[PDB]
RNA sequence: GACGCCUGCCCGGUGCUGGAAGGUUAAGAGGAGCGCUUAGCGUAAGCGAAGGUGCGAAUUGAAGCCCCAGUAAACGGCGGCCGUAAACGGUCCUAAGGUAGCGAAAUUCCUUGUCGGGUAAGUUCCGACCCGCACGAAAGGCGCAACGAUCUGGGCACUGU
RNA sequence: UUUACUGCAGCCUGAUAUUGAAUUCUAACCCGCCGCCCUUAUCGGGCGGGGAGACAGUGUCAGGUGGGCAGUUUGACUGGGGCGGUCGCCUCCUAAAAGGUAACGGAGGCGCCCAAAGGUUCCCUCAGAAUGGUUGGAAAUCAUUCGCAGAGUGUAAAGGCACAAGGGAGCUUGACUGCGAGACCUACAAGUCGAGCAGGGACGAAAGUCGGGCUUAGUGAUCCGGUGGUUCCGCAUGGAAGGGCCAUCGCUCAACGGAUAAAAGCUACCCCGGGGAUAACAGGCUUAUCUCCCCCAAGAGUCCACAUCGACGGGGAGGUUUGGCACCUCGAUGUCGGCUCAUCGCAUCCUGGGGCUGUAGUCGGUCCCAAGGGUUGGGCUGUUCGCCCAUUAAAGCGGUACG
RNA sequence: GGGGCCUUAGCUCAGGGGAGAGCGCCUGCUCGCAGGAGGUCAGCGGUUCGAUCCCGCUAGGCUCCACCA
RNA sequence: GGGGCCUUAGCUCAGCUGGGAGAGCGCCUGCUUUGCACGCAGGAGGUCAGCGGUUCGAUCCCGCUAGGCUCCACCA
């Protein structure tokens, strides 16, 4: 529940995955669910499923 | 001069970005009339910054582009605050 | 703050002298005698 | 210039 | 400036349109008051009513200017440093820092940029890389059949060039 | 051409006359509105109706906006012009032992300050080294010597000054009114010194000194206006308006002897009068560069400076490059690259003859003598040059107005 | 090559009497606080009692020109 | 023709002025990973362009041969 920089309020929501050498920290902003950021930066071709 | 660079040396608000976010969203008034980040500020306005939940008013005593607090906290003068 | 001032006679009240003073070291009125012409003698000058 | 264009 | 798909951001300054809350307002009205003369009061030097004659202070007195909003197929503009792998973060500045689509171009100094094709050999040409001094969306952007006494390359035939 | 200056049309907006009467009304005024007549007539006029109406239009005055249109300005020096820089005053050097003396020569300052840092009278002598001292250490303040000045002299350079012009106290305003014999500089305008007289002073007992600061910069004409004084004039007379004289004020007139109160740019659409007084081309003079030839010698070269290269430096030749100057040409010297035709000098690319080689032979390297002859066909680019392809005995450098 | 503006904390920038912000690092305190590490103020040398502050030069980084034959 | 810098693994490149040859990408081996081609260690590959001189060892120093970039002036 963190507040944004110009004074309102937004939920956002981080993921964390844990799986080995797969793993990956990914931050939302809980209301459309797109990827703000992420811990490692994925391209379209590889990893071509779930890109960050 | 400007208003973010108004905040930005009047201590209210400590980055530059942030008071220009704020005031290109449509919180600031001069005067009474709303207006955009770069509306030019005299001695003897009266500010409507609004914060998170707040209606903080103050007034314009000097103008000076100093990064100092020995030469900023003379500039704004609080007249009444306001939580809702 | 160095002006031109005149020094008038107080007898005799014309301007019959110039000179130049700070204004602030000297923030009040000089007063110097001099020798007045139309008096034929020595007379305090005030400035105006 | 110096252009020899006399006419 | 056929046609097809589009024409992104910025109203800070200047133009255009709308608005007098408040100042600046000209001529014209208005006449306070102050000089010059003198019928006369005055021992001296001065004071002076009624007229005439100059200077005219306050008060009124529109557009326009300062100001406030919109308007960019109006004029016009669309930035720098340091990191991090276009994109994101820190800072200065402005009104905001170039979107799509093109790109060594009728635009590129370095420069005959690099690679490939064409030739035995190609500072010209063609197709891509972006490293765009200094492309860019109606001073239009990117393509485009047909068309041209247009410009620039390459082939066949042809010949005293 | 424009946000150069100064203005003109055009447009907008007020006042005033047409222009009346209580928002309203209508006789003024206006209808490229309708019917009739002149009248054979979409001109005009008159007559009726209707619309607008004291508005508009027009005349006069005023303010905005106004390149749309005019008249002009937009400096000079300059090793050509543009651009950069500078423009007035003071100090030193250049300046050649009087004075003066130039360059876009070498160094710096000034457009002030001080009622005292001015005048007089009376006293005193500075900066640094050492020793000793408690907070003092290299230095805050204090005593001593050695101290002719290594200090200070408002501001900055020179000259000068401790018989102090340098520091400290008392009293004062000479930081003066009228002047001024005689001089210095010399286009003028202007600038500078000055004994001494009179009137009134200041200090000092008196002699005496004082007409600003130790000196030399700190400032600008005239015109036009402002202020004060005036037994000056004042248009018939008396006044006044005004002018004269004296004192004084208003200049980054800073391009500082100042054109006007008021002024920026483009011309490859350009024109005229002149200049080789002045640039671009080619000649001329120099050679900083440029191309070659040398001197010394550390060293590399297995040992070895000199087979061959050659550091750090040093000396030259040539006028082919880039330059410098502006001598010749601006009442014309056509300028690149190619085509055609050539000619000349070797500092020689090959061919010919040699020396030394770390030259076993072929092929080579370096240095001599030698211009007789020959020193190519293309792809790219306007190109010279340059790169590449294929040859060749080699595909040489330059000069001849870069023939 | 010639004019103009700067060289300041790790980064970006304000600024004659002794110099600072935001971000980056810490310190205890439960969206904001009150404090600390880091500065040859790019360097040299002159004017005085001291220079980031005034000047003559060296390196560096931007901006505007380098036109006429 | 004149000066300079290089030829190093399949590719791009360091190796300090002689003290004993490597980084990344690329190819295999093994481990590990619940799963999205996201991880680790271990191997090769070089006469350091080719030859021969120096010294105890030479990419480095030296001589002799093949190569590639730079570097050189116009002009009106």
């Amino acid at each position: 529940k963190s507040r944004n920089e110009i004074g309102d309020e937004t939920v956002r929501k981080l993921y964390v995955e844990i799986m080995g050498r797969h793993s990956n920290i990914i931050l939302t902003d809980a209301a459309e669910n797109v990827i703000i950021d992420g811990l490692k930066h994925l391209s379209p071709s590889m990893n071509s499923y779930r890109t960050v | 001069m400007r208003l973010d660079k108004f905040l930005k040396v009047s201590r209210l608000i400590k980055r530059r970005t942030l008071a220009k976010e704020v005031a290109d969203q449509g919180r600031i008034s001069i005067n009474g009339n709303q207006a955009k980040a770069s509306s030019d500020v005299k001695p003897g306005d009266e500010l409507t910054v609004r914060f998170g939940q707040k209606l903080v008013t103050v007034q314009v005593n000097e103008l000076k582009d100093t990064t100092k607090k020995e030469e900023a906290a003379n500039m704004y003068t609080i007249l009444k605050e306001e939580k809702l | 703050m160095r002006v031109n001032i005149t020094l008038a006679c107080t007898e005799c009240g014309e301007r019959n002298y110039i000179s130049k003073k700070n204004k602030r070291n000297n923030p009040d009125r000089v007063e110097f005698k001099k020798y007045c012409p139309r008096d034929k003698k020595s007379t305090l000058h005030r400035e105006t | 210039a110096a252009a020899a264009a006399a006419a």
